C-alpha cells in the first residue's frame, strides 16, 4: 500500500500546487481508481508535451516554407500575382479555407478529392450507427421498464397470495385439531358399533323379520288369494 | 404502417449496399489518383540541370576568352623576337676600307649608316665638352640646349636599338672601331717611318730673342692642356668598356635567375586546369538539386530542404518515402492527411486503448457481479426448482383431487343413506306390522278389535278425569 | 416511417451526390493518367536538352586545354629566344639580345683600337714620357710631355705645333669611342626593361590561373559532398538528424530513455503493435459482450420459465390448482348438508324416546300383538284392566 | 451520487466506479469531483490543454499563410503543364507559348536563383555552386518587354485559374451547384467553406454523442440484470415458500381433515342406526315376528297350491 500510496500523495500535490490536500477516507479501493486515474494524467501530460514541441517545430519549418514559395514567386512572378479583384481575393480565400478544413499536406486536387469522399462517407456512416444505437437504447429502456413492471406486479401478486397462504394456514391449524379430535371420536363409536351388534345378531336380527318385508307378505298374500279364486 | 414500413427499411437496406458499392467504386479511384500524382520534381530538376549548366558554361567560356588573350600577348613578344632572330643571322656586307683603293665602294648598310648618324650627333656634343675645356670653363646656359641634344641622341639611339637587331648593331660598331683605328694606322705608318731618323722629318706634314722664349713657354702651357684632356678621355673610355661588361654578366644572370624557373611553374598549373570542367561536371552529373535547396529554419543553419520532416511524404522520389507511407498505415491516417497529425493521432490511439481498456475491466466486473448474485440467489438451482414445481403440479392432479371427488361422492352417498335410516325410526315408531293380519283372532276377536278396545279404554280413562294426553 | 422516409430521402441525395462526383472521378482519373504518361515523357525531352548543353561543355573543355597548352607552347617558344649557345650543332644561328651575344670581340677591337692610340701617342711624342704610356689590360694611359726636349727657337715652335695637331687627332679618336660605348650601355639598359616586361607577365598570367585554381579545388571538394549527392537506400536506424521520429518512436513506445536501438524497423513494428492492440482490446469487450448477452438470455429463459409455470394465463400469483382449491369448497358444503340430514334423524328420535317416557298407556300400545302371539290371556289381562279402572262396555 | 456518477463517467472514461464506492466513502466522492476541473475531458491537465489549443490556432495562422502562397505556386505548376501539354499537342495560340515560355523560363530561374540566395552572408571567401549567381541566370531570362507582357496577361489568367479551382472545389463537395443559375452559384461559392466547416463539425459532435450513447448503453445493462435478478429471486421465493413448503402442507392436512370427517359422521349415523334396531327388534319380538312371518307364508303355500292345481 505505500508505494502506491506516495505516488498518489505527490500526483495529488502535483494538482493542487502547495496546498492542503482535500480530506478524503482511506482504504484500498480508493488507492486503486487514484492510481488509473493518475496513470492516465501522467500518460498524457507526457504525451501532450511531446506534441506541442513538435506542433512548435513544424510551425517554424512551415514558416520556414512560407518564406521560401513567398521568395520563389516574388522572383518568378513579379508584383502581379498579388493583384486580383475582390471576386478573385474571395475564390482564393475559400480554396485556402478548404484546405485548411481538410488538412491537406498541400493544395492539389488528388489529395482533395479523396477529402471530400472521405468526409461524407464518414458523416453518414457515424449518422447511422447513431440513429441505431438510439433504437437499440429506447428498446432497452422499455425491457427495463417491462421488467420493472414485473418486479412491482409480483410484490402486489405476492403480497395477495401471502394474505391467503397466512389465511389457509389459520385455517389448517383448527382443521389440524378438528381432525386427531375426529379419530378419538371414530374409535369410541367403534367400541359401541361393535357391542351393540353382538347383542344384535344374538337377538336373531334378519332382514325378513322387519316391518317392509312383513307389510310386502301381506299386500302379496291377499294379491295371490284374488289369482286362486279366479 | 407495418407492411409499407417493412417495405422502406428494405429499401434503406438494399440503398445502403448501393451507397457502399459506390463508395468501394469512389474508393478504387482515389487509390489509383494517390498513385498518380505529380511529381514532375524529376523531370524540373533536369531542367534546372540544363539551365546550370548553360549558365556554367557561359562563365568557363569567359575563362577561355582570358586565355585567349593571355596567349595573344606572349604571342606577340614572340613575334618580335622571332623577326629580329631571323634578320639577325644574315650576313652584313659593311662599306669597304682598303685604305688603298677610295675608288671602292659597297654600300653602307642603314645599320651603319644610323650608327654613324647617332655616334656622330653624340661626338659632337662631347666636341662641344672638349672645346670648352680647353678654353677652360663651362660657361652657362648651353646646358639646355645640351639636355635637348641629349634627348635627340636618345631618340636616334632608341629608334636603332628597335629597328635594326643587336648583333648587327654591334657588328657595324665593330666595323666603325675599325674604320676609325685605319685613320690611327695611316698616321702611325708615315710617322714611324722617320723615327730611324731626325724628328725634324715631321716639318713636312703640319708644316727679340727673349720675346721668342715666352712664346715656346705658353706653348708648353698648351700642350699641357692637351694632354689632360687625353687622360679624362682614356679614364673615361676605361670605366665605360668595363661598364658594358658587368651589365652584361648582371643581365646574363637575370636571364637565368628570373625568366627559366618560370615555365615548370606554368605546366604545374596548367595540369590542374586541365579537365576543370570534366572533373566538375562529373560531381555535378551524381548531385541531387532538391539537396542543393538550403532551409534556414534558425535564421542561421541552413539545412538541404529534403531532410525536414515535413517534405519525405511530398516527394515520391524520397528514399523516406517507405518509411513515412508505412507510419501512415501503421498509425491509421487517411493518404491526404497534414504530416502533424501523425503525433496527436499516436496520443488519440494511447487514449483510445485505456477507454476499451477500462471497459472491458467494467464488463468483466458486471459478468462476475451477477455469476456470483445468481449463486447465492439460487438454492437449489432454477433448473431443479423447476422440475420440483412441475412434479408438485403433477401430484396434486394424481393424489390429491381424486381423493376429493371420492369424498364427494362418499358425502352424497352418506347424505341418501340418512333418508333410509327416517324410514327405519318411522316404521320402529308405528309399527304397521300390526295391519298384515287379515282377519288372525286370538280369543275371537282381532287384533284390530282388541286395539279398538285398547283406545277406547285408554280413552274412557281420559275422560272420566278430564285429563287427556 | 418519417424518419425511415427521411433517411430514404437522404441515402438518395446520397447516391445522387456519388454518381455525380464518380463521372468527374473517372474524368481526373483518365486526365491524371494521361498527366502520369507525360511526366514520363516530360523526364525524357529533359535528358535529351541535358545532354546537348554537357556537349557544348565537351567542346568548350577541349579548347581550354588547347589554349592552357598554347600557354605551355608561347612561353616554351619565347625561353628559346633568351638563349646563350650551347649549340656547335648550329654555328648558323646566333642569339638576339647583346648580353646574350658573345661580346668578346667586340670588346678586344675596341681594346686593339685604343692600343693603337696607345701606340700612337707613345712612339711620336718624346722618350721622357716613358714611365707608364703602355697600356694593357683595357689600353691605357698617357702621361704629360716634356716639351722642351734663334734658329733653335723657331725650331722648338715647329715642332710644338707638330704635337699640337697630333693630340687633337687623339681627342677626336677618343670622343668616337666614347660615343659608341654610351650607344651599347644604353642598349643593355633598353634590353633589362623587356626583359623585366617578361618577368611582369608570366607573373600576372600566372597568377590568374593560380586563383582559378584555388577557386577550383573548392569546387571540387562542393561539389563531391556526400549529403548533396543522390540518396543511399534507407537506413534500419532512426537517423539522428531527425528529431520527429524520435519523437514519434518515444511516444509510442513510451522510451524516454536514450538508447542506441533507434531503428526504423523497430519503429514500425511498435506503431503497428499499438494498431493491433486497439483491435484486441475491442475484439475482447466484444467477446466480454457476447458472455454478457449469455448471462442476460439465460436469466430471462429462467424467468419466462418460472412466472409461466406459478402464473394460471398471467393473471394472479396461483398456487393452488383451480380444480383442488374448487373441490374444497365443494367437500365442504356436501359436509354441512350431511350434518342436516344428522341432525333432523336425531332431532325426530329425542322426541319419540321422550314419548314412550311420559306415556305408559303409549308404550304399551305398541305391545298389543306381542301380547297377541305370547299370551291371549295376557292381552285380555291387560285390557280387561285398564277397563276395570275405569268402566267399560257392556251388553246383554 | 447518482450526479456525481454521471459527472465522473462523463468527463472521466477510464473509471470504473459504482455508486456503492461513493456511498462507503462519503468525502472521496467530494475529491473526484475536485479533479475533474483540474484535468480535462482529454485526460490531459488544464494547463497543457490550454498550451495546446493555443499551438493549434498559431501553427494553423502560420499554416494559412504558407498555404496562400501555396495554392498559387500550386495555380502557376498547373497551368505551365497545362499549356505544356497542349503545346505538344498542336493545339496552342501563339500568345500562350509566349505566355508558357516567358513564364517556364521565369520559374527556373527564380528556382535556381532561390538555391543560391542563402540565409546566411557568404563571405567573400566561399565559393557559390559552380562559380555563378542570380545575374548569370537572368542573362538567359527573354528580354524585360515579353516578360512584362506575360506578368501584365498572369493576373486575368490568375483570377480564371483561381476562380476555376473554386468552382470545382465546389462541384465536389456540392454537385447540386453545376444546375444553378450564375446569381446562386456565386452565393454557394461564398457558402462553400462555412458548409464544408460544418459537416466536419457536425462528424466530431456525432463522435461525441456516440460515446455519450456508449456510456449510457453500458449503465443501462449494469442495472437490467439485477432487476432480472429480484424478479427471478422473487418468484423463488413464492414457488419456495409458499408452493412447495406451506402448500403442500396445507394441501395434505386439507385433505386428510375431509376424510376424517366424513367417515366419523357416517360411523355415528351407523350406531344411531343399531340403537333403533335394538329398540325395534328384541328376541321376544323378533319371535313374534317369525309368527307373523310363518303365517303370511303359510297363507301364501295355500294359495299357492290351490292356483297351481
Amino acid at each position: 500500500m505505500d508505494e502506491k500510496s506516495t505516488k498518489i500523495i505527490m500526483w495529488l500535490k502535483k494538482m493542487f500546487g502547495d496546498k492542503p490536500l482535500p480530506p478524503y477516507e482511506v482504504n484500498t479501493r480508493t488507492m486503486e481508481i487514484l492510481y488509473q486515474l493518475a496513470e492516465w494524467n501522467e500518460a498524457r501530460d507526457k504525451d501532450l508535451s511531446l506534441v506541442t514541441e513538435d506542433l512548435k517545430l513544424k510551425s517554424a519549418e512551415v514558416k520556414a516554407e512560407a518564406k521560401y514559395l513567398q521568395d520563389l514567386l516574388t522572383e518568378g512572378l513579379g508584383p502581379s500575382y498579388t493583384n486580383l479583384s475582390r471576386m478573385g481575393n474571395n475564390y482564393l480565400n475559400q480554396i485556402v479555407d478548404s484546405c485548411l478544413a481538410l488538412e491537406l499536406k498541400n493544395s492539389s486536387l488528388s489529395s482533395y478529392i479523396p477529402a471530400v469522399n472521405d468526409l461524407s462517407s464518414e458523416l453518414v456512416a457515424i449518422e447511422l450507427n447513431n440513429q441505431e444505437m438510439e433504437a437499440e437504447l429506447t428498446s432497452l429502456r422499455k425491457k427495463l421498464t417491462e421488467a420493472l413492471v414485473l418486479e412491482k406486479s409480483l410484490e402486489r401478486d405476492l403480497k395477495k397470495a401471502e394474505e391467503q397462504c397466512n389465511f389457509e394456514k389459520a385455517k389448517v391449524e383448527i382443521r389440524s385439531q378438528n381432525m386427531k379430535k375426529l379419530k378419538d371420536k371414530s374409535e369410541e363409536y367403534k367400541y359401541k358399533i361393535h357391542a351393540a351388534k353382538d347383542q344384535l345378531s344374538s337377538a336373531g336380527m334378519e332382514e325378513p323379520l322387519t316391518h317392509r318385508s312383513l307389510v310386502s307378505l301381506s299386500e302379496t298374500l291377499t294379491e295371490l288369494k284374488a289369482q286362486s279364486m279366479a | 404502417q407495418q407492411q409499407r414500413r417493412k417495405q422502406l427499411c428494405k429499401e434503406i437496406l438494399e440503398l445502403r449496399a448501393e451507397l457502399h458499392h459506390l463508395q468501394e467504386q469512389i474508393q478504387t479511384a482515389e487509390r489509383e489518383i494517390v498513385g498518380q500524382d505529380l511529381n514532375c520534381e524529376r523531370a524540373q530538376d533536369l531542367c534546372r540541370r540544363s539551365l546550370l549548366l548553360r549558365a556554367f558554361n557561359k562563365k568557363r567560356e569567359e575563362e577561355c576568352e582570358a586565355l585567349c588573350q593571355s596567349n595573344k600577348k606572349i604571342q606577340y613578344r614572340c613575334e618580335q623576337l622571332q623577326e629580329i632572330r631571323r634578320a639577325s643571322q644574315r650576313e652584313v656586307m659593311f662599306s669597304a676600307v682598303d685604305p688603298d683603293l677610295s675608288s671602292s665602294t659597297f654600300l653602307e648598310p642603314e645599320v651603319l649608316r644610323d650608327v654613324r648618324e647617332v655616334c656622330k650627333l653624340r661626338f659632337k656634343f662631347l666636341r662641344s665638352l672638349h672645346d670648352d675645356s680647353i678654353s677652360s670653363s663651362v660657361h652657362p646656359g648651353k646646358e639646355d640646349l645640351r639636355s635637348l641634344s641629349h634627348q635627340q641622341w636618345m631618340s636616334m639611339a632608341e629608334k636603332v636599338w628597335n629597328t635594326h637587331t643587336p648583333n648587327h648593331i654591334l657588328a657595324a660598331l665593330e666595323r666603325l672601331t675599325l674604320n676609325s683605328t685605319q685613320e690611327l694606322k695611316k698616321l702611325q705608318f708615315s710617322q714611324a717611318a722617320d723615327l730611324s731618323k731626325g724628328p725634324s722629318c715631321q716639318l713636312k706634314e703640319f708644316s727679340l730673342l727673349q720675346q721668342q722664349q715666352q712664346n715656346i713657354q705658353e706653348a708648353c702651357l698648351l700642350l699641357d692642356k692637351k694632354q689632360k684632356h687625353i687622360q679624362i678621355l682614356i679614364k673615361g673610355n676605361s670605366s665605360s668598356k668595363s661598364q658594358i661588361r658587368r651589365s652584361s654578366v648582371e643581365a646574363q644572370k637575370y636571364v637565368q635567375d628570373k625568366l627559366l624557373p618560370w615555365p615548370q611553374e606554368i605546366i604545374q598549373e596548367s595540369q590542374r586546369l586541365q579537365d576543370s570542367i570534366q572533373k566538375e561536371v562529373k560531381h555535378f552529373s551524381a548531385i541531387c538539386l532538391p539537396a542543393l535547396l538550403k532551409v534556414s529554419t534558425d535564421g542561421f543553419n541552413l539545412l538541404p530542404s529534403r531532410e525536414l520532416s515535413i517534405n519525405r511524404m511530398s516527394n515520391t522520389h524520397a528514399p523516406y518515402y517507405g518509411i513515412f507511407k508505412g507510419i501512415y498505415e501503421s498509425v491509421r491516417l487517411p493518404l491526404y492527411k497534414a504530416p502533424e497529425s501523425v503525433l496527436s493521432h499516436v496520443a488519440d490511439m494511447k487514449k483510445q486503448l485505456f477507454f476499451l481498456r477500462s471497459q472491458l475491466s467494467s464488463r468483466s466486473e458486471a459478468i462476475s457481479k451477477t455469476q456470483r448474485a445468481l449463486q447465492k440467489n439460487t438454492n437449489p438451482d432454477t433448473d431443479a426448482l423447476l422440475k420440483s414445481l412441475s412434479d408438485h403440479y403433477s401430484l396434486e392432479l394424481d393424489e390429491m383431487v381424486p381423493k376429493m371427488q371420492r369424498l364427494i361422492q362418499q358425502c352424497e352417498k352418506h347424505q341418501e343413506y340418512g333418508k333410509e335410516v327416517q324410514a327405519t325410526v318411522m316404521d320402529w315408531w308405528e309399527q304397521p306390522v300390526q295391519l298384515c293380519l287379515p282377519s288372525e283372532e286370538r280369543g275371537g276377536l282381532t287384533l284390530r278389535q282388541w286395539r279398538e278396545r285398547w283406545t277406547v279404554a285408554v280413552t274412557a280413562l281420559q275422560r272420566a278425569t278430564g285429563s287427556r294426553s | 416511417i418519417e424518419k425511415l422516409e427521411e433517411e430514404v430521402k437522404a441515402l438518395q441525395k446520397q447516391k445522387n451526390l456519388h454518381i455525380r462526383r464518380r463521372n468527374k472521378l473517372q474524368m481526373v482519373e483518365s486526365g491524371n493518367r494521361q498527366m502520369c504518361l507525360k511526366s514520363k515523357d516530360k523526364e525524357e525531352e529533359t535528358g535529351r536538352a541535358f545532354q546537348e548543353v554537357l556537349h557544348l561543355l565537351r567542346v568548350t573543355n577541349k579548347k581550354l586545354n588547347h589554349e592552357l597548352q598554347s600557354i605551355v607552347n608561347g612561353v616554351q617558344t619565347l625561353m628559346s629566344f633568351f638563349s646563350t649557345p650551347e649549340t656547335a650543332c648550329e654555328l648558323s644561328s646566333q642569339p638576339i639580345f647583346l648580353s646574350q651575344l658573345l661580346l668578346d670581340k667586340y670588346l678586344s677591337l675596341e681594346e686593339q683600337s685604343t692600343a693603337a692610340l696607345t701606340s700612337f701617342t707613345k712612339e711620336h711624342f718624346f722618350e721622357g714620357m716613358s714611365k707608364f704610356v703602355e697600356g694593357s689590360d683595357e689600353n691605357f694611359q698617357l702621361v704629360q710631355l716634356n716639351v722642351n726636349s734663334k734658329g733653335d727657337y723657331d725650331l722648338q715652335m715647329a715642332h710644338q705645333t707638330s704635337c699640337s695637331s697630333r693630340q687633337d687627332l687623339v681627342c677626336d679618336h677618343l670622343m668616337k669611342q666614347k660615343a659608341s660605348f654610351e650607344l651599347l650601355q644604353l642598349g643593355y639598359e633598353l634590353e633589362l626593361r623587356k626583359h623585366r616586361d617578361v618577368y611582369r607577365e608570366l607573373g600576372s598570367i600566372v597568377q590568374e590561373l593560380k586563383e582559378s585554381g584555388d577557386k577550383l579545388e573548392e569546387r571540387l571538394t562542393m561539389l563531391s559532398d556526400v549529403n548533396l549527392l543522390s540518396a543511399s537506400k534507407p537506413r534500419s536506424n532512426i537517423d539522428s538528424k531527425d528529431l520527429t521520429s524520435h519523437r514519434l518512436y518515444q511516444l509510442l513506445d513510451g522510451d524516454n530513455t536514450q538508447k542506441l536501438f533507434r531503428t526504423y524497423d523497430g519503429l514500425e513494428s511498435v506503431a503497428q503493435k499499438l494498431s493491433q492492440d486497439i483491435a484486441s482490446m475491442r475484439d475482447q469487450l466484444e467477446v466480454s459482450e457476447q458472455e454478457h448477452s449469455l448471462l442476460l438470455s439465460k436469466l430471462d429463459s429462467h424467468l419466462k420459465e418460472l412466472r409461466d409455470f406459478m402464473y394460471p394465463e398471467g393473471n394472479t400469483l396461483m398456487l393452488t390448482t383451480p380444480e383442488l382449491s374448487g373441490e374444497f369448497h365443494q367437500l365442504g358444503s356436501q359436509l354441512e348438508k350431511l350434518n342436516h340430514i344428522t341432525v333432523e334423524i336425531l332431532g325426530d328420535l329425542q322426541l319419540k324416546r321422550k314419548m314412550l317416557e311420559s306415556n305408559k298407556l303409549q308404550q304399551i300400545e305398541k305391545q298389543l300383538y306381542v301380547y297377541f302371539f305370547q299370551n291371549e290371556e295376557q292381552l285380555k289381562s291387560i285390557v280387561g284392566k285398564l277397563e276395570a279402572q275405569t268402566g267399560g262396555g257392556s251388553s246383554a | 451520487m447518482a450526479q456525481t456518477l454521471q459527472y465522473v463517467s462523463s468527463r472521466l472514461s477510464m473509471l470504473q466506479i459504482d455508486e456503492e464506492d461513493l456511498e462507503r466513502n462519503a468525502q472521496f466522492g467530494k475529491v473526484l469531483i475536485e479533479l475533474c476541473p483540474l484535468l480535462g475531458p482529454n485526460g490531459g491537465s488544464a494547463n497543457l490543454n490550454r498550451e495546446l489549443e493555443e499551438t493549434r490556432r498559431e501553427l494553423l495562422l502560420q499554416r494559412k499563410m504558407w498555404m496562400r502562397s501555396e495554392v498559387i505556386y500550386q495555380l502557376v505548376q498547373e497551368m505551365l503543364l497545362d499549356l505544356q501539354v497542349r503545346k505538344l499537342e498542336g493545339s496552342l495560340t501563339e500568345e500562350e507559348r509566349k505566355f508558357q515560355d516567358g513564364l517556364q523560363q521565369c520559374m527556373l530561374v527564380s528556382e535556381c536563383s532561390r538555391l543560391l540566395t542563402a540565409d546566411s552572408v557568404p563571405p567573400s571567401d566561399s565559393t557559390s555552386i559552380l562559380g555563378l549567381d542570380k545575374q548569370d541566370l537572368l542573362d538567359l531570362l527573354p528580354p524585360n518587354m515579353l516578360v512584362l507582357w506575360v506578368r501584365d496577361r498572369l493576373q486575368k489568367q490568375l483570377e480564371e485559374a483561381l476562380k476555376k479551382k473554386c468552382f470545382t472545389f465546389l462541384s465536389f463537395h456540392q454537385p447540386e451547384t453545376d444546375e444553378e443559375g450564375d446569381v446562386l452559384r456565386a452565393a454557394k461559392v461564398l457558402r462553400l467553406a462555412s458548409t464544408l466547416e460544418d459537416e466536419k463539425r457536425r462528424l466530431q459532435n456525432e463522435q461525441e454523442k456516440h460515446q455519450e450513447m456508449r456510456a449510457l448503453l453500458e449503465k443501462q445493462q449494469e442495472i437490467y440484470p439485477h432487476v432480472l435478478l429480484r424478479c427471478l429471486s422473487l418468484l423463488r421465493q413464492a414457488a419456495s415458500e409458499l408452493r412447495l413448503r406451506a402448500q403442500s402442507d396445507i394441501d395434505r392436512i386439507n385433505a386428510e381433515y375431509l376424510e376424517a370427517k366424513s367417515n366419523a359422521l357416517f360411523l355415528k349415523l351407523r350406531m344411531e342406526e343399531l340403537q333403533v334396531l335394538t329398540d325395534c327388534y328384541t328376541p321376544e319380538k323378533v319371535l313374534v315376528h317369525r309368527q307373523i312371518r310363518d303365517t303370511l307364508e303359510a297363507g301364501v303355500k295355500k294359495e299357492k297350491q290351490e292356483l297351481s292345481t
